[PDB]
C-alpha cells in the first residue's frame, strides 16, 4: 500500500506545467537587475543612510 | 664595615687629640715604637710605627730630605694592591646584563602579544601577564640599581624598588605554581572565585615585608645607601623569598607526581618520554633551579662555593625570563593558532 | 537523485561462492565510504562490512570474517561483496549502505529501519 | 510491478525536465558584470550567550533580532544599539530553533523536547509569559517560522512539517513525504507555499491551504541542512553536507545553478539572499561564511570572523546587514 | 524622546546582571549525555543517580550533574547528537551479555569517537550487565567466537582486576569486550579525549562517584593540555 | 640565598672597604712626604 499512494503523489508531481529554464534563468536576471540599487550588501551604502557604523 | 667617611672622622678624632717632643704626622700622634694605631683599620694592631730619637732630642731626618725618618712596615702588614675579586664582578655583570635584556625584550614581546588577541584572555594567560610584567620589572629594577650604585634617598629607594621588584618576581612564580596546583588538586576549582587574591598574593604580600624591613632599616640602621648589609635584618626580605621557593618546589613534585600518573592511566617507554618533556618545560614556570642554593648562606667571595653560586644564579636568574617567554608565549599551540589565523586574514 | 542498485543474490547451496554488486549513481562514488547491510527474515538490520574512500580500510562484523570479501571499484562506481564459504545462517537481504557525508570516518544511521542511502536490496536465499 | 511503474513515471517527468533545459544560467549570465569583491566588515558583535548559538531569526522591524543558544536562554537584542531587551529562561535548554513573529509581540522556540513554545513579549506585566506549547511533534523540532500572530509551521525531526493554530494549540495541517529529518524551512513571501530540504537530499514545495508536495526537488548527495526563498519567490537555494548549495527553479522544476569550490569540503549550514537576490550568503562549518554570486556561481566574498561553526545566516528584511551566529557564542553583524 | 535610551540601557544592566548570576550556575553544572540502546540498562543507571529528552539531576561532592537521555527521538540520530558537542562526557551504556548486538555498539561508539563534532567529548564506558554475562559464560551454551572469531586467540590482559572468586573464563571474556572498544578509541583518540571503561550490574550502590572521578579526570588533563603538559 | 640581593651586599662591601684602603694609602703617602 506505500507504493499505491507513492504513484498517486507521482501522478501529481508528472502533471505540472514545466518552462523552459530560458525563461527561469531570465527571470532571475531581470528580478536582479530591477532590485540592484535597493540592496545595501551588493552596494556598500554610505555611513549617512547606515545604522549599524 | 666600615664607610671612608668613619675611618676619617676616627682619624680626624685622633688628630684633634694630639692637638724628642709629641707631634702629628698625619696618621699617629708621637709621644721610639707605637702600636700601630686601632683608629686605622686596614693596619694590623699587634705590630708597631717605628722612629728615631736624635741624641740632640730633635726626631731623626732622612738623609737629603726635610723628611722624619718613620717604619710603618708592620702596621702595613694587611694590604692588597690591585683588582682580583672587581674582575669577577665584572664578569657576574656582564653574565645577568646579557641576560636580563633579552629577558626584557622577549617579555615585552610576549606579554604585548597576549594582549590584543581577545580569544587569548584566559584567566590562565591573565596569570601569564603578572608574571611577565614582574619578569620584566625586576630586570628593570637590576638595572636602575647598578646606573644608581655602581656609576643619599635618591640611591636609598631604587634599592628598595629593587628588592621589592626582587620579591614580587619571586611571588608570580609562586601565584603561577599555586595556580596550575589549584587546577588539578582541587575538584573542579573555580579559576573566577580566587582571581583577586592572587594578584594581591603576587604584587601586595612582597610589599608588606619590603616595606617592614624599610620600617627597621629607618629607625635602626639608617646610614649608607641601604645596599649593606645591617646583621640580620636581611632576613626580613630573603627569608619570604627563601620560603616561597621551598613551597614552589614542592608544588612542582605534587605536580610532576600527579602528571606521572596521568600519562600512566591513559604506553611503555612513550609514558616516560613525554613526562620528561612536560617536566624540563615546568621548570622555568616553578623557578626549580632555585632550590639548590637557596639553603646556602652569605659565604667568602674569593670561595669556590660562591663563585659557582653566583655564575650558575646570574646566568640562570637572567635568562629565566627569557625561558618562560618562548616557552609560554612563543612555543605556544593556541598561541601561534592566533598568529597564522590573524597572518591569513590580514 | 542517489540511486543505489544491486544485482547479483538468489538460491545457492550451503559452501557456494556468490557475488553482489551495487551499481551506485547520482553521487561521487570516490568520496564517500561505503557498507554492506543485511537483515535476516524476521530479525533487525545488521552492518556486514564496510570500505573507505580508496579501499585502504576494511572491516567486517566478524561472523563473515574470513568468507566474505569487499571491494569497490571508484572507477566503474561499483561496489562489491564475494561470497565464498556460505552458511544457512547468510539468508537475508543485502542492502549496500553509504556513508552520510562525503569526507567522513564515521558512518551514522546505515542500519536505521529508515535510512535515505541505502538500496533496495537483493534477497539471498542460501539453502540445500 | 508497482517498482517498474515508479521508475516509469520518474524516468517520465525526468525526461518532461530535459524538454525544458534549453540553456543554463551559467551560459545565460555568460555576459553579466560580477559584482566585484563584497567585503562586509563586523559592524556589531553581541555578547552575552553562554553557550553555543544553534539559530537566530530577525524581526520585521529590521532592529531587534532574537537568538537561541543551547543555555536555555532567549535573548532579544536591539541590533543598533547591542542591547539585551528580554532574555528569556526556556525549560529545555537544548533548543535547535527560534523564531521572531511578523507583528513582533510573540517569540516561538524549541529543540529535542519536540515542542515549540510560544513566548508573549507585549504581556501587561513585567516579564514574558510562555503563551502556549505546542505538543504532537514525534521527534526534534529543527525549524519553526510564524505565519499570522495565531498560525506557525514548524519542521521536526520525525520527517513531518506540521501546521498549528496558537489559539487552540492543536495541529490543523500537516505535512507528510519525506523519509528523512526535516531541517529547514523557509516560507514564500506570498506565504501560501513553504519549501522544506530534508535528510533524504530532497527538497519539497508544500502548499499551505491543500496540505500536499507540490513538487520535489533533487540534485543534493546528501542531508540538505539549510534552505532559503529567493527574494521574488520563483526560486529557492539549499545548503547540504555534500559542500554545495543549488539553486531550484519552482516553475522549470530543475535546479539552476551549483555553488562548489574544490577547497570547500565542509557542509553548508545556512543560506540567505540579500534583498536583491544577487548575493547567496551561505554559512560553512568551516568557521566562516562564503558570498556567493547567485547568477555566476563566483564567491564574491568571505565573511571570516568566527572562532567555531557558523549556525545560522539572516539578511534584514530592508538588507542593512547581515547577522551570523556561531558556535563560539557570538552574534556578528556584518553590512 | 531621550527617556527611554537610558531605560533601555537600565533593562540591559538589569538584563546583564541576571545572566551573571546564570553564568555562574551554568559552568558550575556538568551536562553529560547518556547514550546506549533497548537492552543496554541506561534507566536503571539514571535510577542509580537519586542523589524529547529526559533530564536527570544528581550531586556528588556538592558538584551538580545534568544527565540528558533522549528518547523521544526517532533511530536516526545524525543530526540532534551534534547538540551535545559541549557536554563534560558522554555516558556510553553497553549490554556486554549480548553478543548479537555488541557489533552494533562498536560500530555506535566508532561513530561518535570519529565525529568532526564530538572528537573533543571523552566517553565514560559503562559495560552493564556484568551479572547477565558471567551467567552466561559458565552456561556455555553461547560463544563469543561465534560472534568475534579474534577471541579464539586472545589472553586475559597482565593489567587485569578480578573481583575475589571470579572464573578466569568471565575475566578472559569480559575483558575482551573492554578491549574492542579500547581498540577502537585508541586508533583515532590522540590527547582530544579519552574512554574510560567501568563494569557495572543493576545492584551496584555506585556509579554516581564514578562519573564524578571521571569528570575530575577529564577536567584535569583539559587543564594539562591548555599548559602544553599532557 | 637570595643570590641577587647576596651579590648586592657583596658588591658594596668589597667597593667599599676598597675606598676606605684607598683613603688610608693617600694618608700613608701624606705622612711618607711629611
Amino acid at each position: 500500500a506505500q507504493a499505491r499512494k507513492l504513484v498517486e503523489q507521482l501522478k501529481m508531481e508528472a502533471n505540472i506545467d514545466r518552462i523552459k529554464v530560458s525563461k527561469a534563468a531570465a527571470d532571475l536576471m531581470a528580478y536582479c537587475e530591477a532590485h540592484a540599487k535597493e540592496d545595501p550588501l551588493l552596494t556598500p551604502v554610505p555611513a549617512s543612510e547606515n545604522p549599524f557604523r | 664595615v666600615m664607610t671612608k667617611e668613619e675611618q676619617i672622622f676616627l682619624l680626624h678624632r685622633a688628630q684633634a687629640q694630639c692637638e724628642c717632643l709629641p707631634e702629628w704626622d698625619h696618621i699617629l700622634c708621637w709621644p721610639v715604637a707605637v702600636p700601630c694605631p686601632d683608629y686605622i683599620y686596614d693596619f694590623n694592631h699587634k705590630g708597631h710605627a717605628y722612629r728615631r730619637c736624635d741624641r740632640n732630642g730633635s726626631w731623626e731626618l732622612v738623609p737629603g730630605h726635610n723628611r722624619t725618618w718613620a717604619n710603618y712596615s708592620e702596621c702595613v702588614k694587611f694590604l692588597t694592591n690591585e683588582t682580583r675579586e672587581r674582575e669577577v664582578f665584572d664578569r657576574l655583570g656582564m653574565i645577568y646584563t646579557v641576560g636580563y635584556s633579552v629577558s626584557l625584550a622577549s617579555l615585552t614581546v610576549a606579554v604585548l602579544i597576549l594582549a590584543y588577541f581577545r580569544r587569548l584572555h584566559c584567566t590562565r594567560n591573565y596569570i601569564h601577564m603578572h608574571l611577565f610584567l614582574s619578569f620584566m620589572l625586576r630586570a628593570v629594577s637590576i638595572f636602575v640599581k647598578d646606573a644608581v650604585l655602581y656609576s643619599y634617598a635618591g640611591c636609598r629607594v631604587a634599592v628598595t624598588f629593587f628588592l621589592y621588584f626582587l620579591a614580587t618576581n619571586y611571588y608570580w612564580i609562586l601565584v603561577e605554581g599555586l595556580y596550575l596546583h589549584s587546577l588539578i588538586f582541587m575538584a573542579f576549582f573555580s579559576e573566577k572565585k580566587y582571581l583577586w587574591g592572587f594578584t594581591v598574593f603576587g604584587w601586595g604580600l612582597p610589599a608588606v615585608f619590603v616595606a617592614v624591613w624599610v620600617s627597621v632599616r629607618a629607625t635602626l640602621a639608617n646610614t649608607g645607601c641601604w645596599d649593606l648589609s645591617s646583621g640580620n635584618k636581611k632576613w626580613i626580605i630573603q627569608v619570604p623569598i627563601l620560603a616561597s621557593i621551598v613551597l614552589n618546589f614542592i608544588l612542582f613534585i605534587n605536580i610532576v607526581r600527579v602528571l606521572a600518573t596521568k600519562l600512566r592511566e591513559t604506553d611503555t617507554r612513550q609514558q616516560y618520554r613525554k613526562l620528561l618533556k612536560s617536566t624540563l618545560v615546568l621548570m622555568p614556570l616553578f623557578g626549580v633551579h632555585y632550590i639548590v642554593f637557596m639553603a646556602t648562606p652569605y659565604t667568602e667571595v674569593s670561595g669556590t662555593l660562591w663563585q659557582v653560586q653566583m655564575h650558575y644564579e646570574m646566568l640562570f636568574n637572567s635568562f629565566q625570563g627569557f625561558f618562560v617567554a618562548i616557552i609560554y608565549c612563543f612555543c605556544n599551540g593556541e598561541v601561534q593558532a592566533e598568529i597564522k589565523k590573524s597572518w591569513s586574514r590580514w | 537523485q542517489v540511486q543505489l542498485q544491486e544485482s547479483g543474490g538468489g538460491l545457492v547451496q550451503p559452501g557456494g561462492s556468490l557475488r553482489l554488486s551495487c551499481a551506485a549513481s547520482g553521487f561521487t562514488f570516490s568520496n564517500y565510504k561505503m557498507n554492506w547491510v543485511r537483515q535476516a527474515p524476521g530479525k533487525g538490520l545488521e552492518w556486514v562490512s564496510d570500505i573507505s574512500q580508496s579501499g585502504a580500510s576494511i572491516s567486517y562484523t566478524g561472523s563473515v570474517k574470513g568468507r566474505f570479501t569487499i571491494s569497490r571499484d571508484n572507477a566503474k562506481n561499483t561496489l562489491y561483496l564475494q561470497m565464498n564459504s556460505l552458511k544457512p545462517e547468510d539468508t537475508a537481504v543485502y542492502y549496500c549502505a553509504r556513508c552520510p557525508a562525503p569526507f567522513t570516518r564515521d558512518c551514522f544511521d546505515v542500519t536505521s529501519t529508515t535510512y535515505a542511502y541505502r538500496g533496495q536490496g537483493t534477497q539471498v536465499t542460501v539453502s540445500s | 510491478q508497482l517498482r517498474q511503474e515508479a521508475e516509469q513515471l520518474k524516468n517520465q517527468i525526468r525526461d518532461a525536465r530535459k524538454a525544458c533545459a534549453d540553456a543554463t544560467l551559467s551560459q545565460i549570465t555568460n555576459n553579466i558584470d560580477p559584482v566585484g569583491r563584497i567585503q562586509m566588515r563586523t559592524r556589531r558583535t553581541l555578547r552575552g550567550h553562554l553557550a553555543k548559538i544553534y539559530a537566530m531569526h530577525w524581526g520585521t522591524d529590521s532592529r531587534l533580532l532574537v537568538s537561541a543558544s543551547q543555555d536555555g536562554k532567549l535573548i532579544i537584542w536591539d541590533s543598533y544599539t547591542t542591547n539585551k531587551v528580554h532574555a528569556i529562561p526556556l525549560r529545555s535548554s537544548w533548543v535547535m530553533t527560534c523564531a521572531y513573529a511578523p507583528s513582533g509581540n510573540y517569540v516561538a522556540c524549541g529543540g529535542l523536547d519536540n515542542i515549540c513554545s510560544i513566548y508573549n513579549l507585549k504581556t501587561r506585566e513585567g516579564n514574558v509569559r510562555v503563551s502556549r506549547e505546542l505538543a504532537g511533534h514525534t521527534g526534534y523540532l529543527s525549524c519553526c517560522r510564524f505565519l499570522d500572530d495565531n498560525q506557525i509551521v514548524t519542521s521536526s525531526g520525525d520527517t513531518t512539517c506540521a501546521l498549528w493554530d496558537i489559539e487552540t494549540g492543536q495541529q490543523t495541517t500537516t505535512f507528510t513525504g519525506h523519509t528523512g529529518d526535516v531541517m529547514s524551512l523557509s516560507l514564500a513571501p506570498d506565504t501560501r507555499l513553504f519549501v522544506s530540504g530534508a535528510c533524504d537530499a530532497s527538497a519539497k514545495l508544500w502548499d499551505v491551504r491543500e496540505g500536499m508536495c507540490r513538487q520535489t526537488f533533487t540534485g543534493h548527495e546528501s542531508d540538505i541542512n539549510a534552505i532559503c526563498f529567493f527574494p521574488n519567490g520563483n526560486a529557492f537555494a539549499t545548503g547540504s553536507d555534500d559542500a554545495t548549495c543549488r539553486l531550484f527553479d519552482l516553475r522549470a522544476d530543475q535546479e539552476l545553478m551549483t555553488y562548489s569550490h574544490d577547497n570547500i569540503i565542509c557542509g553548508i549550514t545556512s543560506v540567505s539572499f540579500s534583498k536583491s537576490g544577487r548575493l547567496l550568503l551561505a554559512g560553512y562549518d568551516d568557521f566562516n561564511c562564503n558570498v556567493w554570486d547567485a547568477l555566476k556561481a563566483d564567491r564574491a566574498g568571505v565573511l571570516a570572523g568566527h572562532d567555531n561553526r557558523v549556525s545560522c545566516l539572516g539578511v534584514t528584511d530592508d538588507g542593512m546587514a547581515v547577522a551570523t551566529g556561531s558556535w563560539d557564542s557570538f552574534l556578528k553583524i556584518w553590512n | 524622546q531621550r527617556n527611554e535610551e537610558k531605560a533601555q540601557r537600565e533593562a540591559n544592566k538589569k538584563i546583564e546582571k541576571q545572566l551573571q548570576k546564570d553564568k555562574q550556575v551554568y559552568r558550575a553544572t556538568h551536562r553529560l549525555l547518556l547514550l546506549g540502546a533497548d537492552n543496554s540498562g541506561k534507566s536503571t543507571i539514571v535510577k542509580q543517580m537519586r542523589i524529547g529528552i529526559f533530564e536527570t539531576k544528581f550531586q556528588v561532592d556538592k558538584v551538580n550533574f545534568h544527565m540528558f537521555d533522549v528518547g523521544g527521538q526517532r533511530d536516526e540520530r545524525r543530526k540532534w547528537i551534534q547538540c551535545f558537542n559541549d557536554v563534560t562526557a558522554i555516558i556510553f551504556v553497553v549490554d556486554s551479555s549480548d553478543y548479537n548486538r555488541l557489533q552494533e555498539a562498536l560500530n555506535l561508539f566508532k561513530s561518535i569517537w570519529n565525529n568532526r563534532w564530538l572528537r573533543t567529548i571523552s566517553v565514560i564506558l559503562f559495560l552493564n550487565k556484568q551479572d547477565l554475562l558471567a551467567e552466561k559464560v559458565l552456561a556455555g551454551k553461547s560463544k563469543i567466537e561465534d560472534y568475534f572469531p579474534e577471541f579464539a586467540r586472545y589472553t586475559t590482559p597482565e593489567d587485569a582486576t578480578p573481583e575475589p572468586g571470579e572464573d578466569p573464563r568471565v575475566t578472559r571474556a569480559k575483558y575482551f569486550i573492554r578491549d574492542e572498544f579500547l581498540r577502537i578509541s585508541t586508533a583515532s583518540g590522540d590527547g582530544r579525549h579519552y574512554c574510560y571503561p567501568h563494569f557495572t550490574c543493576a545492584v551496584d550502590t555506585e556509579n554516581a562517584r564514578r562519573i564524578f572521578n571521571d569528570c575530575r579526570d577529564i577536567i584535569q588533563r583539559m587543564h594539562l593540555r591548555q599548559y602544553e603538559l599532557l | 640565598s637570595v643570590s641577587e640581593i647576596q651579590l648586592m651586599h657583596n658588591l658594596g662591601k668589597h667597593l667599599n672597604s676598597m675606598e676606605r684602603v684607598e683613603w688610608l694609602r693617600k694618608k700613608l703617602q701624606d705622612v711618607h712626604n711629611f
